[PDB]
């Protein structure tokens, strides 16, 4: 992987392919400043012990292309994407 | 249109229970600007005495429990607004 390269990315559950994105940059953030700037700094926080144990090294940044939409097998008729929902808002007469 | 036969309305039904007042406070402009029936034209042109907003008067409402517009708001969220009155008081708990 390096800068304008193409990768898939793919769903753990089925395996299905759902999205291309295209690699804009590959940086090492500081994990630190992100500790401390964005969740308060505290090492207990659940997004910070996140963070350490289970965020990777490097962050891949870069724009996406729709393959595929999830699937999800509970509560389909209850899950909403914004579009739908604003569909949903019209048809309800909702303002 | 007149207050007195308003408040005498007003207290004959609350012997009975509550009553509430809702002021459509629709704009006469709009009102007769809409008309699909030519009533408020023959009012106009005379052809039909004393018709309220063009002869007779409209004692305008003081103190009306709730107060809303067919100009400004839809038939469908003035109605919200009523349900959302009676539901404040109790009227549509569960029996």
């Amino acid at each position: 992987l390096q800068a304008g390269s193409r990768i898939t990315l793919r769903d753990f559950r089925d395996d299905r392919n759902l999205a291309i994105l295209t690699i804009d940059d590959i940086y090492r953030p500081d994990k630190t400043k992100e500790a401390k700037l964005v969740f308060g700094g505290d090492p207990e926080h659940p997004a910070i012990v996140y963070l350490n144990n289970t965020v990777k090294e490097f962050y891949i940044g870069g724009k996406i292309e729709a393959v595929n939409k999830l699937n999800h097998y509970d509560y389909v008729a209850l899950r909403y994407t914004p579009a739908e929902l604003r569909v949903h808002f019209d048809k309800l007469g909702w303002s | 249109p007149y207050e007195e036969s308003r408040k005498f309305a007003r207290d004959a039904v609350s012997q009975a229970g509550s009553f509430f007042l809702v002021h459509v406070a629709t704009p006469l402009e709009h009102c007769e600007q809409s008309d699909k029936r030519g009533i408020y034209a023959a009012a106009r042109r005379g052809e039909i005495k004393g018709f309220t907003g063009v002869d007779d008067p409209y004692e305008t409402p003081e103190k009306a429990d709730l107060v809303v517009d067919f100009s400004k708001q839809s038939v469908r969220s003035i109605v919200h607004e009523i349900i959302l009155v009676l539901e404040s008081q109790g009227f549509l708990e569960r029996q």
